[PDB]
RNA sequence: GGUGUAGUGGUAGGAGAGCGUUCUAAGGGCGUUGAAGGUCGAUCGUGAGGACGGCUGGAGCGCUUAGAAGUGAGAAUGCCG
RNA sequence: AUCCGGGAGUCAGACUGCGAGUGAUAAGAUCCGUAGUCGAAAGGGAAACAGCCCAGACCACCAGCUAAGGUCCCAAAAUAU
RNA sequence: AGUGAACCAGUACCGUGAGGGAAAGGUGAAAAGCACCCCGGAAGGGGAGUGAAAUAGAUCCUGAAACCGUGUGCCUACAACAAGUCAAAGCUCGUUAAUGAGUGAUGGCGUGCCUUUUGUAGAAUGAACCGGCGAGUUACGAUUGCAUGCGAGGUUAAGUCG
């Protein structure tokens, strides 16, 4: 059973019972959430909509949120006594999915 | 501002009317800074030096040629670069005091002093006297008025037997009532000044 | 005021620049004096006027 | 009040090689060789963040490519197709149907097919 | 504090704000039930940098607020080993 | 934009359109005027390429649309009409 | 570092001479400084003992790096490599517990660092490597900004007691 849906900037492949990683969402954890925008239920027979399926939607919950590990961004140019450096930590959210439309 | 009485042991020997001049005058932060800064560098001597590229014993020849060696051009033995040669910018004999002007200093005194009575941290007492110099007498008093930290104690003139009394022990400092400092009063948690030495207080600080 | 625990008023004393001290502050590498010249040397420059 | 310059220069020195594990010989056990060696690492690894998303999107590309000329189509007509039609799969997801789900992959094809065919 | 809008390549060079070393004062602490130093780790912060744990080691050392500086090293056909 | 005040650095430039002199209407030549890039500018194109064509990097993404230049294989996209 | 010299230093050493001139501190609380045995010419070592500790044994506190070895998990004899970075199968492990650690066949991309230059990968300049040391300071004046006290006023110098 498939669901591809638009979440973040992104689209995912989603299945009832796996956990998926995402742009940090703005819901505290243990709490439900719903993603609107459907692209294709797969599964046995595909529904391919144009841009959403009509309603359908996929539930989840919220289990954790965390960040990414560290990245160094580092800048010098060759013979000119200069540099910069800077670090970086990305934030997620991770959620349980349960119950693609029915 | 009044502040109570004691005597020797006692209580309450009513009070005494202190000046508002001197006692009662709204303290001026940044001059007390000012002033115990100045102080604390008062207290240095600066004796220190070190030995520049002439004063170290040691060589006017030019060690080797200036070309030829495949070397380095060196100009002698004691160069700052050289292991044990003399030093570039050292610390010199120095002076570090300076002064400020007059009616400051007039100011964190009666800052300071009107400071220690606006919590009740000074405590008057009729006299301190002593037969002998007795160091447990002493503590005995101090107990007496339940005293229990760093206190200065601000004495009058040849009260020696009592200055003697109040020396060694680790929580006192003993001043007489011509050498107060801005320093002094600071540091302590308390005064404990007898009536003769507050009015003589009083007289200077005008 | 008690002795751990002095502020000296705002704006009353600032810190100190130290030159030749890495590149990063601004004034390593000819402490501010540009490129060579008579003005770049150790008790260089011209008299006043 | 002298300052000697004991314990502090071998802890950023000893930093600076901890990062040049794993290199060859000299450049991960002298100082100099691990500190320049280690700037060319930092250099590389920031253009090799934009490269990398250039590369995954020309490999979903010929993937795609590959998989519609099965279907009577190539890469550029099923692009419009697609679009003429008002579908929004990534070119993602289109090569992970493309590779998982070929009867998926032959729906989308046809839905192209017949958009393109007005 | 919210929300909008706009900005954020940089040599010479100007301006701002900080990190770390040693010493002084005041305060509150730790230590043969093991200080400083040394070595290893998969830890934290936007940077200089900060912790915690193991092993080694044997007597001293942090933290807060202010002060003072012989206060930071990769290069000089540098000097000593 | 103008006015007062604190602190500077620069006084060796280079190539490419365009319009003139010196030269032989030679030079990656020389000396002026006018616009840009380089200097002090990473990224795509030009095989490789300071100065030409496109475009100005605060940071993260295994999302999307285009510029100059391209779509038989190396090598992403038409063996298009 | 501090005197050239913390130690038998103006010494050893160098020069005909005048003169130039170093290096080199630390067992333990207490020598209790290893009786006896074994291999060996000896040096050195292994037991046994001293001692809180000997991997504190006289080259004796701590004991960093260059540099030299021994043992092993993973790779390597059709391959043109500024030595990494991004993508990645197989094998081996199991941590300050989290989108774990080591190695890595194979594929894309990619001409060190510093100085001086219109301009550098430069066949322009410097550095064998590792460690230590090694460069805008102070006195007195002049000016501006900030800060505090007094305000048509502000302030004392030498000196005297302390």
């Amino acid at each position: 059973m498939y669901a591809i849906i638009k979440t973040g900037g992104k689209q995912v492949k989603v299945e009832v019972g796996q956990a998926i990683y995402v742009e940090k969402l703005n819901v505290e954890a243990g709490e439900k959430v719903v993603f609107d925008e459907v692209i294709l239920v797969g599964g046995e027979s595909t529904k391919v909509g144009a841009p959403t399926v009509a309603g359908a939607t996929v539930e989840g919950t919220v289990e954790k949120h965390g960040k990414q590990k560290k990245v160094v961004t580092f800048q010098y140019k060759p013979k000119k006594h200069s540099h910069r450096k800077q670090g970086h930590r990305q934030p997620y959210t991770k959620v349980m999915i349960e119950a693609i439309n029915a | 501002p009044n502040v109570a009485l004691f005597k020797q042991d006692g209580t309450q020997n009513g009070e005494i009317t202190l000046n508002e001049e001197i006692f009662g005058i709204e303290p001026n932060e940044s001059v007390v800074y000012d002033a115990i800064i100045m102080q604390r560098a008062s207290l240095r001597q600066g004796t220190h030096a070190v030995k520049n590229r002439s004063a170290v014993r040691g060589g006017g020849r030019k060690p080797w040629r200036q070309k030829g060696t495949g070397r380095a051009r060196q100009g002698s033995i004691r160069s700052p670069q050289w292991r044990g040669g003399g030093v570039v910018f050292g610390p010199t004999p120095r002076s570090y005091s300076y002064k400020l002007p007059k009616k400051v200093r007039r100011l964190a005194m009666k800052s300071v002093l009107s400071d220690k009575v606006a919590e009740n941290n000074l405590v008057a007492v009729e006299g301190l006297s002593f037969d002998a110099p007795k160091t447990k007498e002493f503590k005995q008093v101090l107990a007496n008025l339940s005293i229990d930290t760093k206190v200065l104690v601000v004495l009058e003139n040849g009260n020696d037997f009592a200055a003697l009394s109040a020396r060694n022990l680790p929580n006192v400092s003993v001043v007489t009532s011509d050498n107060v400092s801005v320093l002094d009063v600071v540091s302590a948690n308390k005064v404990l000044a007898t009536q003769t030495a507050l009015t003589q207080i009083e007289e200077v600080l005008a | 005021m008690k002795l751990h625990e002095l502020k000296p008023a705002e704006g009353s004393r600032q810190v100190r620049n130290r030159v030749g001290r890495g590149t990063s502050s601004g004034n390593g590498k000819t402490a501010g004096r540009g490129q060579k010249g008579q003005k770049a040397r150790s008790g260089g420059g011209v008299r006043l006027g | 009040a002298r300052v000697k310059g004991g314990t502090v220069t071998r802890k950023r020195r000893k930093k600076v090689l901890k990062l040049a594990k794993g290199y060859y010989g000299s450049k991960h056990t002298l100082f100099k060789s691990a500190k320049e060696q280690v700037m060319n690492s930092y250099y590389y690894a920031f253009r090799d963040r934009r490269q990398k998303k250039r590369d995954f999107r020309k490999l979903w590309i010929a993937r795609i490519n590959a998989a519609a000329r099965m279907n009577g189509l190539s890469y550029s007509k099923l692009m419009h197709g697609l679009k003429l039609a008002e579908i929004d799969i990534n070119r993602k997801m289109l090569a992970d149907l493309a590779v998982n789900d070929a009867a998926a992959f032959t729906a989308l094809a046809e839905q192209a097919k017949d958009a393109l065919s007005k």
